């Protein structure tokens, strides 16, 4: 019954009336399309996307129904609603400058769903497509920080950190503007990870050690961060900086609880 | 329609953005401290190490360019006298 | 006078030369590729922020659909053959020639009333709230 839905959308496009009445009628049509299943639902929603991006339809009518269309989407399982994610993402192009909130929501949803199917490659590329630089829709400093953090973390898992360095780049650009401390803690953990991955084991150990003496970080995470600091210090280039970090790491009693406690103990005491 | 647009003469401004790169004096990065801050000082408490923007739109660490100003003062990427137009990113 | 304050001014008129020279390349693309209804008659301008100061805030208003396609085409072209720099749109600059229609007299709007008249074309009988 997708053809009937498309015919109703075409007839409602040429109809004249108040914005509230048109929005309600379109919302009812959207609900009817959602009630469908299989290819019929997919084609009905595809026609709904085409109608919203159509020039004649008002922007307010378009922006909210796409938002309402996006809200019902996570309810549909991980399958048919994803070929329309690519379809909707490419569909928003003549009016991509008009609104980017719906594009941002779709990309965030698509990246998380790609993250579900152990896919940090495509999830990264999708989330790169966000125009955070614009500033017209002034994404709150946390949101730009959150998005840049997610791309870096996604690029860390598949380990192609040529762009992740360039993405931890713009992340710190907006970082010294933000407010949320937990986001700052999540950033420093990711930044400490980025140093660990590239070649910066000595710098990662410094960042991990600084984060080790925190209070909001979980005690298990604090031990894990210190364990990374100990591993980075051992793997770091053996020099004056590494020796000082080895001396510093010989002070924590939670270093002693770790299995590598003996390793740096033989290391710093000289063997 | 009653009113249709034929001509448009808008002005499109361009700005060099994503200026992340490398403080060429320290050769570490545009940010993330410098050689005089990751190899020299250990405490790094109540410290800063910001960026330093000049009139010629070049960017370096504040620590790196200030120390470079001891002997030479000619912005080694050119022969400009390197006025200090901004600090930080 | 000297260099520091005056050289900024001498770069502003220099960027005006940059605008037309950049459009000379853009005009070459116009000769090669014909543009559709989205792009009938455009003379866009390219300036540098290092000489020309911001007017008030560089606002972020909407764009009429025909200019929407024209700006989209120019932005796509500028991001493909002129990579390494992204453009920022603004409304406190420029003009336009609005052909109205007993004869056909073309109006003139300085990129301020374009949004207001475009909404009127979509639907009349608006107010300050609309
Ligand atoms: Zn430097
Ligand atoms: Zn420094
Ligand atoms: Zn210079």
């Amino acid at each position: 019954m997708a053809a009937a839905v498309r015919q109703d959308l075409a007839q409602l496009m040429n109809s004249s009336g108040s914005h509230k009445d048109l929005a309600g009628k379109y919302r009812q049509i959207l609900e009817k399309a959602i009630q469908l299943s299989g290819a019929e639902q997919l084609e009905a929603l595809k026609a709904f996307v085409e109608a919203m991006v159509n020039e004649n339809v008002s922007l307010v009518i378009s922006r909210q129904l796409l938002t309402d269309f996006c809200t019902h989407l996570p309810n549909l399982p991980d399958s048919t609603a994803k070929e329309i994610y690519h379809f909707t993402l490419e569909k928003i192009q003549p009016r991509v400058i008009s609104f980017e909130e719906q594009v941002a929501s779709i990309r965030q949803h698509l990246a998380s769903i790609y993250e579900k199917e152990e896919d940090w490659r495509n999830a990264a590329q999708v989330l790169v497509g966000i125009p955070l630089e614009t500033g017209q829709k002034q994404y709150n400093v946390d949101y730009k920080l959150e998005t840049y953090l997610k791309i870096a973390r996604l690029y860390l898992e598949d380990d192609d950190p040529v762009q992740a360095e360039a993405y931890i780049n713009r992340a710190s650009l907006l970082q010294n503007e933000s407010t949320n401390e937990q986001l700052q803690i999540h950033y420093k953990v990711c930044y400490a990870r980025v140093l660990d991955y590239r070649r910066k084991f000595i710098e990662a150990a410094q960042r991990y050690n600084e984060l080790s003496y925190k209070t909001i970080v979980h005690e298990s995470e604090r031990l894990e961060a210190l364990k990374h600091a100990l591993h980075c210090t051992i793997l770091a280039s053996a020099g004056q900086q590494r020796s000082r970090m080895l001396a510093t790491l010989f002070k924590d009693e939670r270093c002693q609880q770790l299995a590598a406690y003996g390793i740096l103990e033989k290391m710093y005491l000289d063997r | 329609k009653r009113f249709e647009v034929k001509k448009w003469n808008a002005v499109a401004l361009w700005a060099w953005d994503i200026v992340v790169d490398n403080c060429a004096i320290c050769r570490n990065h545009i940010m993330d401290l410098c050689i005089e801050c990751q190899a020299n000082q250990a405490s790094a408490t109540s410290e800063e190490c910001t960026v330093a923007w000049g009139v010629c739109n070049h960017a370096f660490h504040f620590h790196c360019i200030s120390r470079w100003l001891k002997t030479r003062q000619v912005c080694p990427l050119d022969n400009r006298e390197w006025e200090f137009q901004k600090y930080g990113h | 006078c000297g260099c520091q304050f005056t050289s900024k001014l001498e770069g502003m008129f220099r960027d005006m030369s940059i605008s037309n020279t950049t459009m000379d390349e853009f005009r070459q693309h116009l000769q090669a590729t014909g543009v559709s209804l989205g792009g009938v008659d455009l003379t866009v301008r390219v300036l540098t922020t290092g000489y020309w100061p911001t007017q008030s805030a560089t606002p972020k208003c909407n764009i009429p659909p025909a200019p929407r396609h024209a700006f989209e085409i120019f932005r796509r072209f500028y991001l493909a053959k002129h990579s390494g720099r992204q453009l920022t749109l603004q409304h406190h600059m420029g003009s336009a020639d609005l052909n109205a229609t007993t004869r056909k007299h073309i109006l003139q709007v300085s990129t301020f009333q374009m949004t207001i008249l475009m909404l009127f074309n979509n639907r009349e009988k608006y107010t300050f709230e609309e």
